[PDB]
């Protein structure tokens, strides 16, 4: 319920202006790659935190949880529990998004440079 | 490694965090002569079975240690001192007993570390979801919880009493009134199993009705009893789960499981409610009747306004639901440090579960 201390990607989360991509891999949250943003394994789910920064320094948060349709319940799972840690470390001021394959919201298509990639395969369940 | 127990009203789920699967499933029951779980419902010299959790709601701490010792030493076979533990609770969970709980962990088991985790929030994270309905029918309770963001709405939560026990008791009495007497410790169980086998929701009981006396052969199966005689079971296979959308049928007053869901939505936020209604997800044994997502989304869809999207969700494990999201979540590397661990508990006291765990 608390916000979690010392993860170094929490550490890492809404400090600035941006898009941070994390994927579920075995319980933990793992930074995507940037050379990989916007193409999502569709055995994967993951975490993204769009961070507008308002011209009078105020940070604005969205928090997006995409689930792939071959991943496994470990995997979405951990991605809705991280997505309210999350929430949680940056106050509860970030509005969360539940994104579904193939079902995403136009604000998040929107936030990549040309659109939503799907490829097969992903990282193994932690089951 | 963590173990993750469930403390249902009528079913210990218990487990090792990273199974997708409780390992170890009993009955939340005391028999006097202690004997607890399964070996208290197969002796005969027995004054009374207790239920120390009987609506989700630990009454006997007493007996509620015994539980957790069998669960432990008996059951998953682990030493508590080398383990933290995971243990659920019902939602609007009295303080004290939350403190309680803590106590007892720590002073009586020795735990190196435990967290405390609502049933429906666990349930709603094993469906991959932050915001929802959680409707979750057990043994001797049924909740209804509004999750926003990952918090329950305490103000539009509802309970029953009425949940799979009260189902039981009526599959007896509608067979009762067929000259079959189910009356024994055993027998119950039988109309337990005859119930959990073979019953369904009728998505148009008025008809299915009129099919069970007109066209007895297309409603009727048979069941083996544990002498292999065969009794007929015809109506009773919707009658009986019927009540939960109904109650007056076992002389309830309390509204149907529909009504008590478009209730606790009214209560909400009229700008999240878009998103409970499409977002109801069914937890627990005694929602484990077949149509039931579909009556219940018929139910929901005409309470609600023109036009609202409606979606149950049932997923196919939900009677361990609230269990595999506990595995979930202590098996998560970010929760290393939410436990409570022994030293916090003796430098804050039991004061100290309300702070880390909500
Ligand atoms: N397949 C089923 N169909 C209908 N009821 C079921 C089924 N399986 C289990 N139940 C009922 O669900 C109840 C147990 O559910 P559970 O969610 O474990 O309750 P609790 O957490 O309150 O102990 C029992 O009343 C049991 O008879
Ligand atoms: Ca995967
Ligand atoms: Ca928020
Ligand atoms: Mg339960």
């Amino acid at each position: 319920g608390p916000m979690v201390v010392e993860h170094p990607e929490f550490l890492k989360a809404g400090k600035e202006p941006g898009l941070q991509i994390w994927r579920v891999e075995k319980f933990d949250l793992v930074p995507v790659p940037p050379n990989l943003y916007g193409d999502f394994f569709t055995g994967d789910a993951y975490v993204i935190l769009k961070t507008v920064q308002l011209a009078n320094g105020n940070l604005q948060y969205d928090l997006h949880y995409w689930l792939g349709n071959e991943c496994s319940q470990d995997e979405s799972g951990a991605a809705a529990i991280f997505t309210v840690q999350l929430d949680d470390y940056l106050n509860g001021r970030a509005v969360q998004h539940r994104e579904v394959q193939g079902f995403e919201s136009s604000t998040f298509s929107g936030y990549f440079k040309s659109g939503l990639k799907y490829k097969k395969g992903g990282v193994a369940s932690g089951f | 490694i963590a173990l993750v127990v469930d403390n249902g009203s009528g079913m210990v789920k218990s487990g090792l965090a990273g199974d997708d699967a409780p390992k170890c499933v009993f009955p939340s029951i005391i028999g006097i002569p202690c004997y607890v779980g399964d070996e208290a419902q197969n002796k005969r010299g027995i004054l009374t079975l207790k239920y120390p959790i009987e609506h989700g709601i630990v009454t006997n701490w007493d007996d509620m240690e015994k539980i957790w010792r069998h669960t432990f030493f008996n059951e998953l076979r682990v030493s508590p001192e080398e383990h933290p533990v995971l243990l659920t609770e019902a939602p609007l969970n009295p303080k004290t007993n939350r403190e309680k709980m803590t106590q007892i962990m720590f002073e009586s088991f020795d735990v190196p570390a435990m967290y405390v985790s609502i049933q429906a929030i666990l349930s709603l994270y094993a469906s991959g979801r932050t915001t929802g309905i959680v409707l979750d029918s057990g043994d001797g309770v049924t909740h209804t919880v509004p999750i926003y963001e990952g918090y329950v709405l305490p103000h539009a939560i509802n309970r029953t009493d009425m949940a799979g026990r009260d189902l039981t008791y009526y599959m007896m009495k509608l067979f009762t009134e067929r000259g079959y007497t189910f009356t024994t410790t055993a027998e119950r169980e039988i109309v337990r199993d005859i119930k959990e086998k073979l019953c369904y929701i009728a998505l148009d009981y008025d008809e299915e009705l009129k099919k069970s006396e007109e066209r007895t052969e297309e409603v009727e199966e048979m069941y083996e009893l544990p002498d292999g005689n065969l009794i007929t079971v015809g109506s009773e296979r919707f009658r009986c789960p019927e009540a939960l959308f109904n109650p007056s049928l076992i002389g309830r007053e309390c509204p149907g499981l529909h009504i008590t869901a478009y209730q606790s939505i009214m209560k909400c936020d009229i700008d999240i409610r878009k998103e409970l209604y499409n977002n109801i997800v069914l937890s627990g044994g005694t929602t484990m009747y077949n149509y039931i997502g579909e009556r219940l989304t018929n139910e929901m869809t005409s309470l609600a306004p023109p036009s609202m999207k409606i979606k149950v969700i049932a997923p196919p494990e939900r009677k361990y639901s609230v269990w595999i999201g506990g595995s979930i979540l202590s098996s998560l590397s970010t929760f290393q440090k939410m436990w409570i661990t022994k030293e916090e508990y003796d430098e804050s006291g039991p004061s100290i579960v309300h702070r880390k765990c909500f």
